[PDB]
């Protein structure tokens, strides 16, 4: 058995964090107090779910996870929230000023003073692990502090803990979704400096996030709690086997061996399916092969992109609930046939299958319905460049201009650092190309 | 726990910080004595931002009232919320500053700024994590232009990565006290481009329109002028004052793309004439919000372009139908935004109307119009500094003419500034 | 079509198809970078507090 | 008020488009760079549609479908046919071609040189043609020896295919032509067919026993008004409407162009489009697609339409730009952005 360590930074990656622990906690049967009646050892055991959860002599079960922020107003919540006695006070690190939507600041300012005790707290988690595997660090690119403070923090992992992997769970700028206007210029900075030290990156597009709830969960002007809920969802998916008993991604190091062939393309889009609105009457329940069609749908995608114009060079299909294997080879069958589906030459033309029996765990009194199968389809493509080209060419528009340069240089940025950061993103941009257009 | 320091200087600094007081005092439920009477929690969530807790669960302005002359103090002290302002933060002089920026800035006002800079150090040593300054005033006077700057020029040396927020009252010739209000215009514009991160531009002639053609008054007074700059100041500070997702230093970073290029044209609505009572749409919010019969800055956005526009929503709405009508103003009239920063117009909802009110908003643009303000006032400096009028008042008080030359220079820059970005 | 490495447990099970074959920085350096930022922000306040001596 | 923006300033179709959207009152233009736009005229190549589709409160809607390159370059197109079972190697409508990389450089030398031995050992007709994509660049000869090494002289990919030695003549004249249909495809995918076409015919009677002038075998717009020297003499500018054509047909043939011809356009252009819909189609998609497409056609002497190539970014005859833009207007735009007949097109229904 193997631990994982679950790092959240900034406003989104706490609150993200909110909503996957909750989750984890009914996946595994854990009441708020810590309390866990299905697991008969007391005080320890070397379990599936034992790589989130760590456990005391008073058989309480604690997540193996670091909550930081450079505000002190959004992890107060987790503090005096609902599951306020799963985490001790160690676990989570507050500052007094955030950063501003300031990748500067929160990189060089105000990163500098606090970097060093997140560490520390950090460290604390490790040395309880008998072998950890790596890190899942949730964070947004928009924020100061999610993309400013996480390149840091990724600098400083991969200098304390070098063999070990790291993922992320970024979240992508959307303007419906968000009032600051300098996120491009923190994206692009962040994923520069965070490139080379993230093995592998699942991007979670806002806009994504918004249509799937107003489209299907009928939800007019979504909320962050309807957004992260439907998000841990999917990250709940992506990290169950993790946490059940299985062979297919049984630890982080699996991750890059079947998505990332080539390292710096390391951002698989997912895809989820079926997302059903509890508020309906009673739905139809859909087959193995209709759900599974429809992870080729760009509606469901959680990045808004085309597949069908872009070359593929791995892809997993994760399914929990009521699935047999012969099912879904029949579904692939079926798919094959009438989709688009463009593989590399030097990939072979296949999917990994994993089947959880245990179907999706709904949120008491949340958006979503119960249903009896769902899936979700990790899947490789250069279609995903299309996200980098939106978010380079606003880059530009206000780098033309050296607009809001200033607030950067005035942290003890470099003005170079811009021009670096985008050329290093115009590589990106040619490698996704060199691989998918002939 | 980010608190601001408010400041208020001369007679129409301290006059327009009384009724921002009395209104927002109302809004979160505070009585004249500084107690608390509201109805919900929403009131007292953010009220430290602006508020102290004394004993007996007192509130008290975390404000400073500055002036070189007792009268104008006096009244407040009289006036309705006089008594929730603490006693010791009433620090004033008595030769008074004649109208004059440079009794304001070197003689008279030099001899009380370190007396109300040890009031400003001790609200501060009190807060847990300081946001930032906010100063109203006049730039046309003697006090609040050439004091109030003073006292900013100063806050900036020990406060040196602090937020400097002001709301600042252009002079204008048809609601004019005295013929040197230009001289202390372009010399306080001057100080505002250097050290402030946010200036909120107040045309008393905008004021003035307003009042006398969509409000229908007859003969307006700087009372009525007043009651704009509340319901003005009580909108801006929405975003700060209840719970929704923005402290001062983001709203900085969001707005000012460059350095010098930091004033703002705010706007209010509705702007209706006592026909009040009529429910007030969506759609008509917006389409008076953004009509410059409805801004404060005297200037024609038409003639200029928007670089960053922030707009807030107050009142039990639809949030759907709010962004619904914002994105269609936009792509109606895209010819006056500039296409070189994206989403470069956000909104924000609130629950809390304003008092009397269904439902209003509040307007925050950093148009590059707000041009035609700056040459207005360099119109009116040249007119008069080329034949040297009324020079003596202050060539008197220790001033050069180099120090007006530069003075004239340093804005016709600003002006050149918000040229190159016009095309 | 071919299935392989089906893997079977009381909690599910995994397994592979093919449909066709194929054809740092260390810690000198980051506090140097962190500590040149911290540099360039101590003068910058410097040619400031220098400014407002004048 | 609807906004749209203009990035190809060449294309003469659009170029008409625009000029009817403003002159409605309710359709304003914006900088070739605001992002803010219900439609787009965007560029011919590299296209960027990846940024469309992400603007809240805005339906954008483009006028090219991403991936119809497959169906309008010469060797995406071959390549097309003989990969798809729903048109497979033995289609019966699309001349027999091969594609042929130059030696300096799959590649289909050797399968071309198998059937041309097989024709020169049969008797039959060996009268071959090459082109490619970036030619104005093209040899018709009988010798495989010539053909293969004309190839090699360029740094592009060609196509050789058979050339029709018994394409159908107008009289009087012994000429050759072709065919020219006009396609639009809106966003719901209906395959609307312009009622009118155009043959551009050649002012040169037809010479099978020299492929070296290829003034009396190629019946391009531009050569015809530059190495012939019949042009204008029996139809303005070498351009025949489809009323005179139908009515040449019925006192020489005894029969209708909608017989004869039109049933065999309408089907190719059925099968084309539906080949390629799950592939293309903007009907999931966050934005909305709509092309114009102008398809050129063979006719022999037995009266069979034989399928030359797809242009992406076509031109219309002088005649018909204003009836042909309208139609784009009403069926393509208005149909998603309404203002405030007898159909000009056929429409050509199908199975989605
Ligand atoms: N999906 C999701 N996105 C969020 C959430 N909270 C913030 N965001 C996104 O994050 C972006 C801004 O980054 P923040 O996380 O708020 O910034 P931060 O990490 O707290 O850093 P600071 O600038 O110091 O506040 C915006 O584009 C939001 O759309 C959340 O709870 N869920
Ligand atoms: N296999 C074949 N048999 C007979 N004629 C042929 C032929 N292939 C091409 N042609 C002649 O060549 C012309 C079409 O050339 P092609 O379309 O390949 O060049 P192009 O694309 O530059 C002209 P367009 O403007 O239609 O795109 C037709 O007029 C036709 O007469
Ligand atoms: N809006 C508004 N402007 C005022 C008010 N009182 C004075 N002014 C303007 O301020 C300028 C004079 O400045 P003043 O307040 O006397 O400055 P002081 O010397 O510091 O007291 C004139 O141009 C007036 O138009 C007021 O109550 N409201
Ligand atoms: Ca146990
Ligand atoms: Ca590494
Ligand atoms: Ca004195
Ligand atoms: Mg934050
Ligand atoms: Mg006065
Ligand atoms: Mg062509």
């Amino acid at each position: 058995m193997r631990e994982c360590i679950s790092i959240h930074v900034g406003q989104a990656g706490v609150q993200i964090g909110n909503a996957c622990w909750e989750l984890y906690c009914l996946e595994h049967g854990i009441q708020p107090d810590g309390q866990m009646p299905s697991d008969k050892t007391i005080g320890g055991g070397d379990d599936s779910f034992n790589t989130f959860f760590s456990e005391t002599g008073a058989g309480k079960h604690v997540p193996r996870a670091v909550f930081v922020d450079l505000e002190p107003t959004v992890i107060d919540e987790v503090r005096t929230g609902t599951y306020r006695q799963l985490f001790h006070p160690e676990q989570l690190i507050t500052g007094k000023e955030d950063a501003a939507n300031n990748y500067a600041r929160g990189h060089y300012t105000i990163g500098k003073e606090i970097i060093d005790l997140v560490l520390d707290r950090i460290r604390k988690l490790a040395d309880q692990c008998t072998g950890l595997q790596g890190f899942l660090v949730f964070h947004s690119f928009g924020g100061g502090t999610g993309s400013g403070f996480t390149s840091l923090l990724m600098e400083r992992l991969s200098v304390d803990y070098g063999k070990k992997s790291k993922l992320e769970f970024s979240i992508y700028p959307a303007p419906q979704v968000s009032t600051a206007v300098v996120e491009p210029y923190n994206s692009i900075l962040t994923t520069h400096t965070t490139l080379e030290h993230s093995d592998c990156a699942f991007m979670v597009d806002n806009e994504a996030i918004y249509d799937i709830c107003r489209r299907n969960l009928d939800i007019e002007r979504p909320t962050y709690t309807n957004l992260n809920r439907l998000i841990s969802q999917i990250v709940s998916s992506i990290t169950a086997s993790l946490r059940f008993d299985g062979a297919l991604n049984v630890d982080l190091t699996e991750f890059q061996t079947n998505l990332v062939p080539y390292p710096r393309i390391h951002f698989p889009l997912a895809t989820y399916a079926p997302v059903i609105s509890a508020e309906k009457a009673y739905h139809e329940q859909l087959s193995v092969a209709e759900i599974t069609n429809a992870c080729f749908e760009p509606a469901n995608q959680m990045v808004k992109c085309d597949p069908r114009h872009g070359k593929y060079m791995a892809c997993c299909l994760l399914y929990r609930g009521d699935v047999v294997p012969k099912d879904v080879n029949a579904a692939i069958a079926t798919i094959k046939t009438k989709r688009s589906i463009q593989f590399v030459d030097w990939c072979p033309t296949g999917f990994k299958v994993g089947i959880n029996y245990q179907p999706p765990t709904v949120v008491p009194g949340g958006d979503l319905a119960k249903v009896q199968r769902a899936v979700c389809m990790l899947s490789n493509t250069t279609a995903i460049a299309e996200a980098w080209a939106r978010l380079d060419h606003k880059f530009d528009l206000m780098y033309a201009k050296r607009a809001f340069v200033h607030w950067y240089v005035g942290e003890g940025m470099e003005e170079g650092e811009f021009s670096e950061a985008r050329e290093d993103m115009a590589a990106l941009e040619k490698d996704y190309e060199e691989v998918g257009v002939d | 726990m980010r608190e601001i320091v408010h400041i208020q200087a001369g007679q129409c600094g301290n006059q327009i910080g009384a009724k921002f007081w009395e209104v927002i005092s109302d809004e979160h439920g505070i009585d004249p004595t500084g107690s608390y009477h509201g109805d919900s929690d929403l009131q007292l969530e953010r009220i430290n931002v602006y508020y102290n807790e004394a004993t007996g669960n007192k509130y008290v302005p975390r404000a400073i009232l500055v002036d070189l002359e007792p009268g104008t103090m006096d009244s407040v002290r009289s006036g309705p919320f006089g008594q929730i302002f603490r006693p010791d933060n009433f620090v004033f002089g008595q030769s008074g500053a004649g109208n004059n920026w440079a009794k304001g800035h070197y003689t008279e006002g030099a001899e009380l700024v370190d007396s109300v800079l040890d009031v400003v150090r001790k609200e501060s040593e009190s807060c847990d994590c300081l946001q930032g300054f906010q100063l109203t005033h006049s730039l046309g006077g003697g006090t609040g232009s050439g004091m109030g700057t003073l006292l900013i020029s100063k806050i900036r040396e020990e406060y040196p990565d602090r937020i400097m927020n002001t709301f600042s009252v252009m002079p204008s010739p048809k609601v004019s006290d005295t013929v040197v209000e230009p001289y202390n215009a372009t010399l306080s514009v001057h100080q505002l481009v250097e050290n402030t991160d946010e200036t909120y531009c107040i045309d008393n002639e905008a004021l003035y329109d307003i009042c006398f053609r969509t409000l229908k008054l007859t003969t307006p007074t700087y009372g009525d002028l007043n009651h704009l700059v509340s319901a003005t100041m009580s909108g801006v500070t929405t975003c700060l004052r209840f719970p929704g997702q923005a402290d001062l230093r983001k709203l900085a970073v969001n707005m000012v793309p460059f350095p010098r290029l930091h004033f703002f044209m705010p706007g209010f609505a509705p702007l209706t004439s006592r026909q009040q009572y009529r429910a007030l749409t969506v759609p008509e919010l917006t389409q008076q919000m953004f009509d410059s019969k409805n801004m404060m800055a005297a200037c024609d956005p038409r003639h200029g372009r928007y670089l960053t526009v922030a707009a807030i929503f107050r009142g039990r709405m639809s949030m759907k139908e709010v962004d619904e009508q914002m994105l269609n103003v936009q792509n109606k009239n895209s010819s006056y935004f500039v296409e070189w920063i994206p989403n470069n117009v956000k909104t924000a909802v609130c629950d809390i109307p304003p008092r009397g009110l269904k439902m209003s908003a509040t307007f925050i643009g950093n148009s590059t119009a707000i041009q035609e303000l700056f040459k207005r006032i360099s119109e009116q400096f040249t007119a008069m500094f080329r034949r040297k009028a009324f020079l003596h008042w202050y060539t008197g008080e220790g001033m050069d003419e180099m120090e007006f030359t530069e003075a004239e220079s340093n804005m016709n820059d600003l002006v050149s500034e918000y040229q190159q970005y016009q095309d | 079509m071919e299935v392989i490495e089906l893997n079977k447990c009381t909690s599910g099970q995994s397994f592979e198809v093919i449909l066709k074959p194929p054809s740092d920085p260390s810690l000198e350096e980051i506090q140097k970078k962190l500590e040149a930022a911290e540099e360039r922000r101590k003068y910058q306040e410097a040619e400031l507090l220098k400014h407002l001596a004048e | 008020m609807y906004t749209f923006v203009v990035r190809d300033e060449n294309s003469s179709v659009y170029a008409e488009v625009s000029r009817l959207l403003l002159a409605t009152g309710q359709w304003k233009r914006l900088r070739k760079d605001n992002p803010r736009f219900n439609l787009m005229l965007g560029e011919r190549n590299r296209l960027p549609f990846g940024r469309l589709g992400h603007e809240p409160g805005l339906v954008q809607l483009v006028n090219y479908y991403r991936g119809a390159d497959k169906l309008c370059r010469k060797a995406s197109l071959v390549k097309l046919i003989k990969t798809s079972p729903e048109l497979s190697e033995s289609c019966t409508w699309f001349p027999e071609s091969y594609v042929i990389y130059p030696t300096n450089l799959t590649d289909e030398r050797e399968v071309f040189l198998a059937a041309y031995n097989r024709r020169r050992e049969g008797r039959e007709g060996n009268v071959w043609i090459a082109k490619s994509s970036a030619g104005a660049g093209i040899l018709i000869s009988s010798e495989a020896s010539e053909l293969l090494d004309f190839i090699d002289e360029q740094g592009q990919v060609h196509v050789i295919q058979k050339y029709l030695e018994k394409p159908l003549l107008l009289e009087p004249g012994h000429r050759k032509f072709d065919i020219r249909s006009w396609v639009l495809v809106d966003h719901l995918y209906n395959i609307y067919l312009y009622r009118e076409g155009v043959l551009r015919t050649s002012s040169e009677p037809y010479n099978s026993a020299n492929f070296q002038d290829k003034t009396c075998h190629l019946t391009n717009h531009c050569i015809q008004k530059e190495y012939s020297k019949n042009y204008g003499r029996y139809e303005e500018g070498n351009e025949m409407f489809f009323e005179e054509f139908n009515q040449y047909l019925m006192d020489a043939l005894n029969t209708t162009l909608e017989n004869s011809i039109l049933l065999q356009i309408k089907h190719i252009i059925r099968s084309c489009l539906m080949c390629i819909e799950p592939a293309i189609s903007t009907k999931h998609l966050h934005y909305q697609s709509f092309q114009l497409f102008g398809f050129d056609f063979m006719v022999d002497e037995e009266l069979k339409v034989w399928l030359i190539e797809v242009n992406g970014a076509p031109a219309c005859a002088q005649k018909l730009y204003a009836e042909l833009c309208q139609g784009i207007v009403d069926v393509a735009i208005s149909s998603v952005f309404p203002l405030a007949p007898t159909s000009i097109f056929i429409k050509l229904h199908h199975h989605h």
